[PDB]
């Protein structure tokens, strides 16, 4: 009946706007930084300077005489067996990918992958089967261990 | 003015200084760095009569 107000998305005019914004930001940074940067006899004769240098040389000669709280572990607490210790390493993530670092054991992940593969080879709150697609067993460390 | 052992600063200062002041600065550098044979040779180049 009546369309609601929509701003036209121009992919390449937005680039011009971004470039103008970047130029304005650079100019503002230059103006701000020049204030912090623009704040800063013996200059015309040499014999006086050499006398001062010799005096300073004489002066120098005279003076000659453990805690990892908050680090998630992407494994169930029950996965770890008493009586032995085992090593955790960081899971691979992209550098630009802004996300929390998780601690991972390669052997435990291999075991979980094998379990998932076994389950999928034998299986042949709303709409659960496709909830995994749109969207995990981790615990948070506190003052070291938990 | 920081008394550097480098000869490059002394060499740059001397080549644009007055010859008497140049040789005095060369003597000062030799006092700072006796091993600077370049400064001694330059002073000997102005050894006069």
């Amino acid at each position: 009946e009546e369309p609601v107000t929509a701003d036209v998305i121009n992919p390449m005019a937005l680039r011009q706007r971004e470039e103008l914004r970047e130029k304005l930001a650079a100019a503002k940074e230059k103006r701000l930084l020049n204030q912090k940067l623009g704040k800063i006899p013996w200059l015309d004769d040499t014999a006086a300077w050499i006398e001062r240098s010799r005096q300073l040389q004489k002066e120098k000669d005279l003076a000659e005489k453990r805690d990892l709280q908050g680090l998630t572990v992407e494994h169930a607490i029950d996965s770890f067996r008493e009586g032995e210790t085992m090593i955790l390493t960081l899971k691979d993530k992209g550098v630009l990918q802004e996300e929390e670092d998780v601690l991972v054991n390669v052997n435990l992940v291999d075991k979980e992958r094998a379990e998932k593969n076994v389950e999928l080879r034998k299986k042949k709150a709303q709409q659960k089967p496709r909830s995994i697609l749109s969207k995990p067993h981790s615990f948070r460390l506190e003052q070291g261990g938990t | 003015e920081h008394v550097p052992n480098s000869v490059r600063l002394w060499k740059a200062a001397v080549e644009l200084e007055e010859p008497e002041d140049a040789r005095i600065m060369l003597s000062r550098a030799v006092e700072c760095c006796p091993t600077s044979v370049e400064l001694w040779l330059a002073l000997a180049r102005l050894e006069t009569y």
